[PDB]
C-alpha cells in the first residue's frame, strides 16, 4: 500500500501552502494550510453554559432542534415557499424525498383518526417556517407524554440527560475543532431530543424498537462494548440464531407480553415498555470507570430487583450468583489499575515523568493540570489546579503513561464490567478485558522504567532535560482551546469566561435516591462519604 | 453417528484350487473355511493381521489397514503344499 | 469524559482505606482495602491436582456439577421443600421460572413416550437433594451414551478435554484471584461437562444447535478469531445471506443429509453429526501457536480427508492447493516469530533484559523462570527451573518485549492459521495478521535497541540499574501465589505443594494415532523425537 | 457405492444401465452394489470369482450345486480341463486364446448364463 | 453437458445443485453450461474469467461498465494494485496470500457478489 500520487490528474494535486479547503488532494493530508470550519455557514450556536466556545457546524442544526432549528433567529432558508395542507405535503414529497413518504403511509400516523398526525403536525404548515419537532413536540400531553415523562425519570447518564449534560458540557468538543468531534454531536443528542431513537422515522414501528440491535449504532466500541458484550455472549447466540423465528422471539407483542427464549436489551432495561432505560441501573459507575460493590448488603434490594428480571428463565440462585461474580471481576479489576495508577503518580511526585503537566500543551480549560487527577482524592502542588478540582481526563496531549493509564480504565476495565454483566466470558478476560489490562501494565510499568532510567542518567551526566517542543506546541495543538485562552485571557480559565450555572448546578439526584442510601446506611451503621 | 464397518474377504488359495478347511485368523477374529476356501469378516476400523493356517503346515500372512465402509478382496496363495488329496 | 465525581448522593462516595465490598463508588475505583472473595460463602472447591490453591466463587457450583453441586457435602441449601411429583414441578415452576417451562414444552423430552424425560429425570424429586445435570447424566447407555463417547473420543484440546486439563489446571486462573479469571471458568468447563451446549436447556433443539452461531459464543476473539473468521471468509457471507432462506439452509435436515449452499461450523467439524468435534483435526498445534505444515506427506491421509469434505462443492485441486496456501502461510508466520523470539531470547543471554526474569514477580509457581521458555527446546542458568521445565507463558507481569513476544504468537499468529483454514483473506494479512506480527517485531526491535542503549550507558557512565520496586511488588502483583509461596513455603514449588498426578498422567494419546505416525515415519523414513 | 454409479454411468454406460436394470441394486436394507463385488479402493479392486458369490451369505446354494459335478462339468471345466490342456500349453498363447476364454467361464464366473 | 452434470452431481454435489438452480441451467434454446463456461475437453479444462462473461453475445454490458472504474476500482485492483504489489513481491508467498485472493477476484472472476 502506497501513498499514490499518480493517475488522478495534476490539476487537482495541491502543492505546500495551498488552502485545505481547495478540494485538491494533498498526499498523506502533508502540506496543506489548515483554513478550519466554515464560520461563515449559516448555523446555530450550541446551547448551555459553553455556548460561547462551542464550534459549531450547520448540521448539527437538527440534533438539538428547539434551540438549533426552530428559533426563527436560526432557522434555515428554504426555496420552497407557501403554506400548505397535509395533500400537499404527501403528494409533493412522495416523489421529492419517496423514502419519507414511503414511510409516513406505513406509520399508524397516516392513519390515525379522526385526525391523522400529519407531516404538518410535526413540521408545519408554512414552508418558510417549518420546524423540527423535538422529543418535547412528541411528549406534549395530548400526545405521547407518557413515554417523555417516563425518559425524562432518568439521572446522569441516562437518556434524559445526555445531551444536556455530556454532549453540551463535552470537555473534548469544547476543545477541538468541530468535526474532531462531530460523530460526538450526532450520537448524543438523540436519545434525549428526538425521539426517532430505536423507534425510526417516519414509520416509527415499535416492533423495530423492540429489536436489540437498536442499541448497538450508539451502544458499541471503545469506552462501552454494550452490544458486543450482548451480541457474543450466550443471550446474543440465542437471540441472533432464533430472532427470526416467529415462535422464539415475536416482537409484535408488547414488552410487557414479551415471552422471549432469550432476553433483547430491552427485556432487562426497558422491562414493562418503561422508556427510562436507566431504571433498573444500581448506581451510576461513570461508564463502570468508577468502581463498587453492587453485590454489597446497600445496594441488597436493587440487586435483587435484577434477580427478579433474570427469574424469568433461571432460578434465583443461579442469576444472583452470576452477577456476583460480575462484582468480583469488577473489584479484581479495580485493584489492577490501582497498581497501574501507583506507577504513574510515582512519576508525578517524583517528578521525573516526561513531561511533567506544566511543560504539556494548555488543557481545555487552559490550565496545566496532570490529566489524571481527580478533585476528590488528589491534592497538592504536583498535580495543580484549586483544591477539589479534577484534571481533564484524557487520552491526547499527554504522555504514553497518563494514556495507557485512560486506556486501562476508560476501555478494557468497561470491558470486564459490560462484560460479565451481559455474558460475554471473553470480553471479560482474553479480548482486552482483564488480560487487557495485565498488558496495559506491563506497558506503563516498562514507560515508568525508561523514563526513570533517562533521568538518573541525565542527573550523573549533568544534563537537565529541556522537554520538546511538540508537548507545547504542534499543528493540531494550536488549534485548541487551551492555547487560545492562554494567549487571549491570559489570567482567566474556560470557567472564568463561561460563568453561566451548568448542568449539575441545577440537576440533582431525587429525593427517593437519597433517602434510599441514608436508611440502608444507618441500617448496616456505615459512615457517609465526603464532598 | 454409526461407524460404518469395514468388509474383508480372505481366500485361500493352493495354486488356483480353493483351500477347504483352513483357518483365517484377522485380529481376534476365526473362520475356518468351507467349499468357497472363503471367509467373510465384518470389522472396526483398524490395522490387522490375516493369518491363513492349514493342517499340512503351510502358512500365509498379510497386515491391512482397514478404513470406515472399506470393502477389500485379498486373494492369499498358499502353494501347491496346501494341496491335499480328497 | 471524566471521572464524575458529582450528582450522584454524596453519602455513597467511598473515602480511602475503606473496604471495596462495602458497595461505595470509588472514583476509577482508586483507595480502596482490597477485602478479597467471599472466601465465606457457602461453596465448593474444585476438583483436580491444584485443588488445594483453586479460589472458587457459589457460581462455580454449576460449572462442574458432579463434584461441586451434586455432593451432600457441597449441596446448596435451597428454601423449597417436599419430593415432587413432575406435574409438580411443571406446576410451579410454569410461573415461578417461566421461561424454563416455555422451553421443556417445547423440547421433545416432554413428549417422550411412554414415560417423559422430565425436571425430575434431570433433576431429582426431593426439592432438597437436587441434583444438576452433567454431560455423564445425559450420557447414559439407557440414554444418550452415543453422542456422549462420540464426543470423549477427542483428545487433547477437544471438548473432551477442556475442563479436565486446559481449565482444572489452568495457570492463570489457580495463580490470580477469582473474578479476574471468572470467564475461564464459565467458557471451558461447559463443552466437557454441560451437554446444553450448542443446543441449549431446556429446549434442547438440535435445529438451533446446527447454526454456525452456536460455536461464536467460545470460538471468537484474542486467542482463536474462529467465528470472526469464519464469519467473515465468503463461507460466512454466505452463510448470512442465505440462512434464513429454507431453499439454501435447512436446518432441520440432520448433518448427514444436509445440504446447504455453503458450509457451517457443524458441516465440517461435526461431519456426520460425530460429537468428537476434532475428529478430521490433524495434529494438535497447541492453538496454531505450534507450527506444522499440515499438507507434509506425513499428514496426507488427514489432510485428503479434509479434501474430501471440501469435495462437497469443490473440485479436489481446488480446495487441496487452497489448504497449501494455508500451510505456506502458517511456516512463513512462525519464521517471522523466530526472528522475534530471537530478539528477545538475545536479551536474555546477554542479560540485558529490562529487568531479568530474577527480578520479576515471582510466577504462579514461586519461581523466577522465564517467560518465554519453552522447556524443550531451552536450557541453562540464564532461564532457570529443572531440565526441560517451561516457565509461565503469559502476556501478563513481565517485560514488554515477553508481552508482545506472547501477543504476537498467542494472538496474531493465531489469526493467520484459523484465517486462512476459514477463508478469511484480511485475518491472515491486514486485520492483525501478517501485517500485525510485522507492527510486534519493529515494536519488539525498537524495545531491545532503548534497552541495549540504556544499558550500554550505565555502564560507561558506572551506574548499576535498580529494577524498580513495581517488578517485584504491587497491589495487584502482591494478590497472586508466586509471591505468597515463596513467602509462606520457602523450600518449595507449586508443584511440591500439589505432588498429585496431573491430567496428562493419567490421560494418553490413542494408540491407533501413535501407530499411524510410525507407519507413516518408517514408509517415508524420517527420525523421531526425544522426551 | 453413489461415486461408482455416477461416475461409471458416464465412463462405462451400459454397465451402470444392466446394474439398474439388476435385482443387486435394489435389494434392501442394502443393496449389492460395485463395491460390494469389486471393493471401495480404486488401487485395490476385484474381480469377483465363483466364490465371491457363492458365500453363505449370499448364493452358496447355487455354488454348491454347481460344485457337485464331477469331471467334465461346470465344476471342474476349468480347474482340470484348461488348466492342464495339453494343447494349449503346447502351443504360443494366443494360438489356443479362445479356450482360456471359454473353458474358464462355468466354473470361475458367475456372470455365465445370466449375463453381467 | 449432461456427462458434466451427472459425474459431478456426485463427485462435486454442491457444484451442480447451484448450477441446477441457476437460470444459466434453465436457458433457452441452449443453456449456458459446464461446457460453454469451462471446455468440452477434459484435459483442456478451462476456468472461465470477466472477460468470458463479458463476451458480446453474453454480459458485455456488466463487463463494460466494470471496466469504466479508474484506478482502486475494481477494474484496476487485480492489473494494478495486486500485481505490482510491492510488500507481495517483497515477501515469501503465504505471507501475502491471501491478498491474492481478495484483491484478484473483483476483476478477473465474475463469481464475485452473485457467487458459483
Ligand atoms: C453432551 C456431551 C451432549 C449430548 C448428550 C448431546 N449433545 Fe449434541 N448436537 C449438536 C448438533 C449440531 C446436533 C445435530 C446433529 C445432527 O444433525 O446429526 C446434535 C445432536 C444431538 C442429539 C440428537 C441425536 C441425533 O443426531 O439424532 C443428541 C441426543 C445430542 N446431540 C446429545 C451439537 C452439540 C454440541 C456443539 C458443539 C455439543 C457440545 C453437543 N452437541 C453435546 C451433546
Ligand atoms: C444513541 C442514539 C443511543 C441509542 C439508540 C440507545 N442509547 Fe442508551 N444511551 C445513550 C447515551 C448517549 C447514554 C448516556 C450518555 C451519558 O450521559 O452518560 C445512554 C444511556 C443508557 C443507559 C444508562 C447507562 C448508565 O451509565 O447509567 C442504559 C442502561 C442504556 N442507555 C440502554 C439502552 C438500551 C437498552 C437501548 C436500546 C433500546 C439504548 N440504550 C438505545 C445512547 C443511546
Ligand atoms: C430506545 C431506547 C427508545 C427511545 C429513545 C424511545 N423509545 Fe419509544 N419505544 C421504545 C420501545 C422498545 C418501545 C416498545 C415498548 C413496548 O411497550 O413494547 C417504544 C414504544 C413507544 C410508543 C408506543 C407506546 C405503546 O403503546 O406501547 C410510543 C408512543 C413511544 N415509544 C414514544 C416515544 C417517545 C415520544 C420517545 C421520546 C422521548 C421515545 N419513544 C423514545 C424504545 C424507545
Ligand atoms: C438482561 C439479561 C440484559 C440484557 C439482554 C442486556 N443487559 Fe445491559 N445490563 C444488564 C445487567 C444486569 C447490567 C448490570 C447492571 C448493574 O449495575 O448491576 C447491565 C448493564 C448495562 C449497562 C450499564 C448500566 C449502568 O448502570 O452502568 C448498559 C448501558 C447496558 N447494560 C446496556 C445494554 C444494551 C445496550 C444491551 C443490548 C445490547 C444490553 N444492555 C443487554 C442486563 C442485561
Ligand atoms: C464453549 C462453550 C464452546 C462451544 C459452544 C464450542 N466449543 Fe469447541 N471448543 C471449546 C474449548 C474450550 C475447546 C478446547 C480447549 C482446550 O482444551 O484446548 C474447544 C475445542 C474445539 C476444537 C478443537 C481445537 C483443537 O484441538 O485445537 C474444535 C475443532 C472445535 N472446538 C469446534 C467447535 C465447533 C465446530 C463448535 C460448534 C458446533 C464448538 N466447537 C462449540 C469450547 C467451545
Ligand atoms: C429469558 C428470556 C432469560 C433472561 C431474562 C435471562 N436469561 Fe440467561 N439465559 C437464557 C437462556 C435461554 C440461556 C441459554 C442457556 C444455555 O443452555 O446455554 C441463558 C444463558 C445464560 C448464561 C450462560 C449459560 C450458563 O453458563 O449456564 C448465564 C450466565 C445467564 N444466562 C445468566 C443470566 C443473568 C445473570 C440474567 C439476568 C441479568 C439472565 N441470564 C437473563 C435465558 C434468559
Ligand atoms: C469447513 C469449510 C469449515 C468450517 C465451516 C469451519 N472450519 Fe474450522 N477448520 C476448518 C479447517 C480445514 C481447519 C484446519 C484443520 C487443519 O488442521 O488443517 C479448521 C480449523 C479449526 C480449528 C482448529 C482445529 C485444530 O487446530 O485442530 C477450530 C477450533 C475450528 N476450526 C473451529 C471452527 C469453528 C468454531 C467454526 C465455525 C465458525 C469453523 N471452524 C468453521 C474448516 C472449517
Ligand atoms: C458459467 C456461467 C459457469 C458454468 C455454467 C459453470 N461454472 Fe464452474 N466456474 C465458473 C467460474 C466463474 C468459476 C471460477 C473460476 C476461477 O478461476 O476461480 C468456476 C469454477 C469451477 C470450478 C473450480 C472452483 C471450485 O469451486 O472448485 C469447478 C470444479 C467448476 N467450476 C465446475 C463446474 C461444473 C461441474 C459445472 C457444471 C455443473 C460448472 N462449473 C458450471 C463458471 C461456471
Ligand atoms: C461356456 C461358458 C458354457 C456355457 C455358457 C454353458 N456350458 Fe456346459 N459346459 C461347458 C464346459 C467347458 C463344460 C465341460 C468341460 C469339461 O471339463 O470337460 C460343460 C459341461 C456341461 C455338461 C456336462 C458334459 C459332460 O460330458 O458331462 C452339461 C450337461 C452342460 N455343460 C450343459 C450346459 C447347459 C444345459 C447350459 C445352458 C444352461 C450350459 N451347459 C452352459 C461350457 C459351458
Ligand atoms: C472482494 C472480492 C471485493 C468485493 C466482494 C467487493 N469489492 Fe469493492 N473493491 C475491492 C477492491 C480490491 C477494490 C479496489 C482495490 C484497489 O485497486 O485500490 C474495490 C474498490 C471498490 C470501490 C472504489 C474504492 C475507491 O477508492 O475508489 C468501491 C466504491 C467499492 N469497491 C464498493 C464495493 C461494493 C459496494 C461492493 C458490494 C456490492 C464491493 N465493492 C464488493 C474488493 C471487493
Ligand atoms: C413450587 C413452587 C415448586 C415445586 C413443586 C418445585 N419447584 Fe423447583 N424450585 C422452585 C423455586 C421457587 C425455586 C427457586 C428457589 C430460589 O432460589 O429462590 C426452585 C428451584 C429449583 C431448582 C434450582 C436449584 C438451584 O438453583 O440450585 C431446580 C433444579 C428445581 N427447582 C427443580 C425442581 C424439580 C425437578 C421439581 C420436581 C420434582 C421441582 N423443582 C418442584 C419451586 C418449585
Ligand atoms: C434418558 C431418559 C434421557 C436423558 C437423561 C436425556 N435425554 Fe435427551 N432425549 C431423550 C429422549 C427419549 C428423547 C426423544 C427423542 C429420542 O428418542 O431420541 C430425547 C431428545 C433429545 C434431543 C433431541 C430433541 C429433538 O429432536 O427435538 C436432544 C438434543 C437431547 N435429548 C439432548 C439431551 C441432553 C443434552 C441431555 C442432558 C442434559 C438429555 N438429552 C438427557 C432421553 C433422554
Ligand atoms: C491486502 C493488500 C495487499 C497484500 C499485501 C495487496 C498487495 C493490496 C494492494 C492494495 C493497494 C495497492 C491498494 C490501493 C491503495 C493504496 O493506498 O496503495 C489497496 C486497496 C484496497 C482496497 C480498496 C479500499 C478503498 O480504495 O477505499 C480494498 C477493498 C482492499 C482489500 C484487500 C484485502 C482483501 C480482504 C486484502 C487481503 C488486501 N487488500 Fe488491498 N485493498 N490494496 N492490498
Ligand atoms: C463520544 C464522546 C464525546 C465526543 C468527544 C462526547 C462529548 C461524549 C460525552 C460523554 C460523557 C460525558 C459520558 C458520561 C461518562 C463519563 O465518564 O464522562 C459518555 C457516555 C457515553 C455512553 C454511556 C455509556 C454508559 O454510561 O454505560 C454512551 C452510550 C456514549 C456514546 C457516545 C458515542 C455514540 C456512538 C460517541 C461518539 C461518544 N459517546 Fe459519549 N457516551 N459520553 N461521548
Amino acid at each position: 500500500v502506497e501513498i499514490i500520487t499518480h493517475w488522478v490528474p495534476h490539476e487537482v494535486y495541491g502543492m505546500p501552502g495551498e488552502p485545505d479547503n481547495s478540494g485538491k488532494v494533498f498526499f498523506s493530508g502533508l502540506k496543506a494550510k489548515y483554513m478550519g470550519y466554515p464560520k461563515d455557514a449559516q448555523r446555530s450556536p450550541y446551547p448551555g453554559k459553553y455556548s460561547k466556545f462551542w464550534k459549531t457546524l450547520p448540521a448539527y442544526r437538527y440534533y438539538i432542534p428547539d434551540y438549533m432549528y426552530n428559533r426563527d433567529e436560526v432557522r434555515p432558508s428554504n426555496p420552497i415557499k407557501g403554506t400548505f395542507k397535509l395533500e400537499q405535503c404527501v403528494a409533493c414529497h412522495s416523489v421529492m424525498t419517496p423514502g419519507i413518504v414511503r414511510d409516513y403511509n406505513k406509520s399508524a400516523h397516516s392513519k390515525a383518526e379522526p385526525a391523522p398526525t400529519g407531516c404538518d403536525t410535526c413540521h408545519g404548515n408554512n414552508h418558510q417556517k417549518l420546524t423540527m419537532p423535538s422529543s418535547k413536540a412528541c411528549g406534549t400531553a395530548e400526545c405521547h407524554e407518557t413515554q417523555y415523562n417516563e425518559q425524562g425519570q432518568g439521572g446522569i447518564g441516562s437518556h434524559a440527560s445526555c445531551s444536556s449534560f455530556a454532549q453540551v458540557e463535552c470537555a473534548w468538543s469544547i476543545e477541538r475543532p468541530p468535526g474532531d468531534t462531530a460523530g460526538c454531536t450526532f450520537c448524543h443528542t438523540s436519545p434525549e431530543e428526538r425521539c426517532s431513537t430505536c423507534h425510526q422515522r417516519h414509520q416509527f414501528d415499535p416492533a423495530v424498537a423492540r429489536r436489540s440491535e437498536q442499541c448497538k449504532t450508539c451502544h458499541w466500541g471503545k469506552d462501552h462494548r454494550d452490544w458486543e458484550a450482548y451480541d457474543i455472549g450466550l443471550h446474543g447466540t440465542v437471540y441472533q440464531v432464533n430472532k427470526w423465528d416467529t415462535e422464539q422471539f415475536d416482537f409484535s407483542k408488547k414488552l410487557s407480553d414479551a415471552d422471549y427464549v432469550g432476553p433483547t436489551c430491552q427485556y432487562c432495561h426497558m422491562r414493562g415498555g418503561h422508556h427510562n432505560v436507566q431504571r433498573a441501573s444500581i448506581v451510576y459507575t461513570s461508564m463502570g470507570m468508577s468502581m463498587a460493590d453492587r453485590g454489597a448488603p446497600l445496594w441488597k434490594e436493587k440487586r435483587d430487583r435484577w434477580v427478579s428480571i433474570c427469574d424469568d428463565c433461571h432460578s434465583p440462585r443461579f442469576a444472583r450468583e452470576n452477577l456476583q461474580a460480575m462484582d468480583e471481576s469488577v473489584k479484581d479489576a479495580s485493584l489492577k489499575y490501582r497498581e497501574t495508577f501507583k506507577v504513574a503518580e510515582d512519576l508525578l511526585i517524583d517528578g521525573v515523568l516526561d513531561p511533567m503537566p506544566k511543560d504539556l500543551c494548555p488543557d481545555w480549560s487552559g490550565q496545566h493540570i496532570w490529566s489524571l487527577k481527580i478533585g476528590a482524592y488528589h491534592d497538592g502542588e504536583a498535580y495543580g489546579g484549586t483544591t477539589g478540582e479534577s484534571g481533564e481526563f484524557r487520552m491526547s496531549n499527554c504522555t504514553d503513561v497518563e494514556r495507557l493509564c485512560f486506556e486501562s480504565v476508560g476501555y478494557f476495565q468497561t470491558y470486564i464490567y459490560k462484560g460479565m454483566a451481559h455474558g460475554s466470558w471473553n470480553d471479560a478476560t482474553y479480548s482486552d478485558g482483564s488480560f487487557g489490562m495485565d498488558r496495559w501494565l506491563v506497558n506503563v510499568k516498562q514507560n515508568a522504567s525508561r523514563a526513570r532510567r533517562l533521568a538518573a542518567l541525565e542527573k550523573k551526566v549533568g544534563i537537565s532535560w529541556q522537554p520538546e517542543q511538540f508537548w507545547k506546541t504542534g499543528e493540531w495543538l494550536d488549534q485548541l482551546t487551551g492555547p487560545y485562552i492562554v494567549k487571549n485571557h491570559p489570567g482567566k480559565t474556560i470557567f472564568d469566561l463561561c460563568p453561566d450555572p451548568g448542568w449539575l448546578d441545577t440537576h440533582h439526584a431525587p429525593a427517593e435516591e437519597v433517602e434510599y442510601i441514608e436508611r440502608k446506611l444507618k441500617e448496616l451503621g456505615i459512615t457517609a462519604g465526603s464532598h | 453417528y454409526d461407524v460404518k464397518p469395514a468388509k474383508l474377504w480372505v481366500t485361500a488359495i493352493a495354486i488356483g484350487t480353493p483351500i477347504v478347511g483352513a483357518e483365517i485368523k484377522v485380529g481376534d477374529e476365526e473362520c475356518t473355511t468351507g467349499n468357497n476356501g472363503t471367509c467373510v469378516f465384518e470389522l472396526r476400523p483398524g490395522t490387522y493381521a490375516i493369518s491363513v493356517h492349514e493342517h499340512g503346515g503351510q502358512s500365509a500372512h498379510k497386515e491391512v489397514s482397514l478404513e470406515e465402509g472399506n470393502i477389500l478382496f485379498v486373494s492369499l496363495d498358499l502353494g501347491a503344499k496346501a494341496r491335499h488329496p480328497s
